[PDB]
């Protein structure tokens, strides 16, 4: 009697609205563009599948369109608010070690998870036995690099997909898009780019993790009197 | 408990050995499904034969694959593919005309729940490669209401037991268009010269259309 | 490429003969088909 | 549907 | 449409081609 | 009159400044290795410059240097690959220190 | 499959479908077409799709 | 019970048609947020292929009309002594500065493009403008 209000009134209702969480506020095509967004690999390096994210060549040095990006990126921090919002595990991946320590305080602080080590093999398809048969597995996996260090697809996107895990990427110049839910076109290199994904990460985490509160405490308080 | 799991092959694998020489090992395919579309199969290996039953079977239910059926007891359109070697030809066939398929293909079809089709398999006559072949043309199989939306127009189905009456089988959800489709006064379709020999009453075979128990 | 193999799957991986690594390197790791060409080559 | 011996004894673990 | 789109023409930036010591010379 | 993407693209230092080639730019020490200079100039990737011997302890992070740029991204294809090989760094010569 | 292109051709139904059934008077029908034009396609496509019916008829 | 074919269809149609089945008791935590703003491609295995014969690329070079003045800035005057500030978003070079010049004096009726070339020079070295000429 009282659950079917509950789901209703804090589960249903946010996924009502385009934008619940005004995650448009957050960046501009001129904020993209002042943190090197744009900047993609080198012709030579170009993935197939990543031509329709880019805007063309600037002797043979890739740019990456930021009109799509910025309709990308709104849709990655879109779900990603709105996983956040009913409680799921997010975590982050990226084997990039210039940035491994920015990365996993960046989960610390928003209270995430964050994978920026050597990933073991069967971490995610061989889960129970690692962890235990308890273990709960991410329901959101968010790649700020998508490549390994070797340059080939990092082995979570292959094994998020099998475990049927949504995953948000970075998807640079020379990265494969195809197995990856909410892709990002955009520079993963350069640390003004980095930084600028964590903290707009960081910012839908924190700010949907706050809405939930409020709307459950005015639940809370509507339904004893 | 819904799932029902067959075998499909069961074969005994040897391996030479640096210090042991010959050894014997199991090699089994099995395939599960629940009878309503849901189905998989599995590989399974080990020195015990029912060791590798519960691999495989285990395993098979971790990788199941969805099947559409018109309306629950056939497949949408005839599908012809081939898989390395291994050539498969469905049709697609009315209620009362069972499963006139390979054996192997009726142990699957009664997982998947398909309960009247044709299928031809020529080539290798590989039990894997038909096995991850058959599963690879029945997920591959676009059904109406895709066809719809695809070209959103109608589809209608005409059949001669019920006369002329059309029966729309799907509409698109989405806009509806108003130009007809183009009437090529010829299709270009490759054909299947087993297909036509037969129906110019050209085929002979004494091992066509033979009776058989209810399958 | 050529009867030279060219597979590795690897082929992008900095090459880093340093004195620092051979003590950070797994012992059970042995020296893979083309990893001998590159001493090979890098001795020439 | 029909049964398959059972592999081991779950007691035989740590 | 947009000024500020990119223009299709032919690299000005591109260098010529090397010439040995000996080219144009009989 | 909001601008459009190909607009901050067409009025961009890095896209104004054309080949790289041979193009004097101002860097920023951000990390030091021993010896190894990693110098941010405004591109994708960094470039890594040993200290010079003269007035090496001038060289400090938040240091800013004068550059001339080579390429903006070290990538070779090799034979037999479907791809380019990218180390993932500019490569850049060391002039010396930028003083107002 | 059926060699060639448009297999259709080679099929008894296909060929049973000419609506073409010449009078008792009719001994004899040359054609004279052009391998290439844009105004002779349709006779090319005569000769392609409906000589064939027109002599099973 | 699941699905591990992560090369048959995508998570959400794997998802979707396995909770129709019955397969899947409950619907995972994700799939409600996937149904309401999906994606704007499906997210599908597919294997890249090389191109072969009369396939390129569609990407196109980026260039620009004042490309072709800085070509030939650059090539008679060569790069600046003066170095580029990439930080500062508003900084403009000698050969940005001798492109505005350019472009003032074309929109005032000269055509030739010699012509245009020696005058911009002149107006540059009026305002304190150093172009030591290469050669
Ligand atoms: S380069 Fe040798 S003749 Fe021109
Ligand atoms: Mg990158």
């Amino acid at each position: 009697e009282d659950s079917t209000d509950f789901n209703d009134k804090i589960l249903n209702e946010p996924l009502k609205h385009s934008d619940f969480f005004n995650v448009k506020e957050l960046f501009s095509v001129r904020s993209l563009f002042d943190a090197r967004v744009h900047l993609g690999h080198k012709a030579g390096c170009r993935h197939r599948f990543m031509e329709p994210y880019i805007f063309g060549s600037r002797l043979d040095h890739d740019i990456i369109d930021l009109e799509q990006t910025a309709t990308h990126l709104q849709l990655a921090l879109n779900f990603t608010a709105h996983m956040a919002y009913r409680k799921g595990i997010i975590l982050f991946i990226s084997r990039n070690r210039q940035f491994s320590y920015l990365i996993e305080n960046m989960a610390r602080d928003c209270g995430e998870y964050a994978h920026t080590r050597y990933f073991r093999g069967g971490m995610l398809t061989n889960a129970r036995l690692l962890f235990g048969p308890t273990v709960r597995l991410p329901d959101l996996i968010i790649f700020l690099h998508t490549l390994n260090n070797i340059f080939e697809p990092h082995v979570a996107v292959r094994d998020a997909a099998k475990m049927n895990i949504p995953t948000v990427g970075i998807v640079d110049t020379n990265c494969n898009p195809c197995l990856i839910t909410y892709p990002v076109p955009g520079n993963d290199d350069s640390p003004l780019a980095v930084h600028l994904y964590c903290r707009l990460f960081q910012t839908a985490i924190t700010r949907a993790k706050e809405k939930r509160q409020q709307v459950e405490a005015l639940y809370r308080l509507q339904g004893q009197k | 408990e819904d799932f029902d799991t067959r075998i499909l092959e069961v074969r005994n694998v040897f391996t030479m050995t640096a210090k042991e020489g010959r050894k014997k090992s199991i090699r089994v395919l099995v395939a599960v499904g629940n009878g309503k579309g849901a189905a998989g199969f599995s590989i399974g290996k080990a020195t015990d034969r029912m060791d590798a039953f519960r691999k495989a079977k285990n395993r098979a239910v971790h990788h199941l694959h969805y099947i559409e059926r018109y309306e629950d007891h056939t497949i949408f359109h005839d599908i012809s593919l081939r898989f390395k070697r291994t050539h498969i030809k469905m049709k697609k066939q009315p209620k009362g005309y069972g499963l006139r398929c390979h054996r192997a293909i009726i142990t699957i079809c009664r997982l998947i729940g398909i309960k009247d089709m044709y299928a031809k398999v020529s080539g290798s006559i590989n039990m894997l490669s038909l096995t991850q072949g058959l599963f690879r043309g029945l997920s591959r199989q676009e059904t109406h209401q895709q066809l719809a939306d695809k070209k959103g127009l109608h589809v209608v189905e005409i059949r001669e037991e019920c006369g002329p009456l059309p029966i729309v089988v799907a509409s698109p959800r989405g806009p509806l268009r108003k130009d007809p489709e183009p009437e090529d006064e010829v299709p270009d379709v490759k054909l299947d010269w087993e297909d036509v020999k037969t129906a110019q009453g050209m085929k002979r075979s004494v091992w066509s259309n033979l009776k058989r128990a209810a399958t | 490429k050529v009867w030279y193999e060219s597979p590795s799957l690897g082929s992008h991986s900095t090459y880093k003969p340093s004195k620092l690594e051979f003590l950070m390197r797994s012992t059970s790791k042995k020296t893979r088909k083309e990893d001998h060409a590159r001493l090979r080559a890098l001795n020439g | 549907a029909f049964v398959i011996p059972k592999k081991n004894v779950p007691t035989s673990k740590r | 449409s947009n000024e500020d789109l990119p223009i299709s023409m032919e690299n000005p930036y591109k260098e010529p081609l090397k010439k040995c010591i000996l080219c144009g010379k009989h | 009159n909001v601008e459009s993407f190909a607009s901050m693209l067409r009025h961009s230092p890095l896209t104004q400044m054309g080949p790289a080639k041979d193009k004097l730019v101002i860097g920023r020490i951000f990390h030091i290795v021993e010896n190894d200079l990693y110098i941010d100039f405004g591109g994708k990737f960094h470039c890594v410059c040993r200290r010079p011997e003269v007035d090496g302890e001038k060289y400090q992070k938040g240091t800013r240097v004068r550059l001339r740029l080579l390429d903006l991204e070290l990538t070779s294809r090799f034979l037999g690959a479907t791809t380019d090989t990218t180390v993932l760094e500019a490569n850049a010569v060391l002039l010396g220190i930028q003083e107002s | 499959p059926m060699k060639g292109r448009f297999p259709i051709r080679r099929t008894l139904q296909y060929l049973s479908q000419g609506n073409v059934v010449f009078k008792d008077s009719v001994k004899v029908m040359t054609v004279n077409y052009n391998t290439h034009g844009e105004l002779g396609e349709g006779a090319r496509k005569f000769v392609f799709f409906n000589i064939p019916q027109i002599q099973y008829k | 019970a699941g699905s591990r074919l992560e090369t048959v269809g995508s998570i959400f149609s794997r998802t979707r048609d396995l909770v129709r089945a019955g397969v899947l008791k409950e619907k995972p935590l994700w799939f409600d947020v996937y149904d309401a703003f999906p994606p704007l491609r499906e997210p599908v295995f597919q294997r890249p292929r090389v191109r072969y014969g009369k396939a390129k690329a569609p990407i196109q070079d980026i260039w620009y009309h004042e490309d072709r003045i800085r070509a030939k800035f650059y090539s008679v005057y060569g790069s600046g002594q003066r170095a580029f500030d990439l930080f500062n978003p508003n900084f403009k070079s000698t050969c940005q500065r001798f492109v505005e010049k350019y472009t003032e004096l074309q929109k005032l009726g000269e055509t030739d493009e010699e012509k245009l070339f020696v005058e911009t020079g002149k107006a540059l070295l009026a305002e304190g403008v150093i172009l030591r000429r290469v050669g």
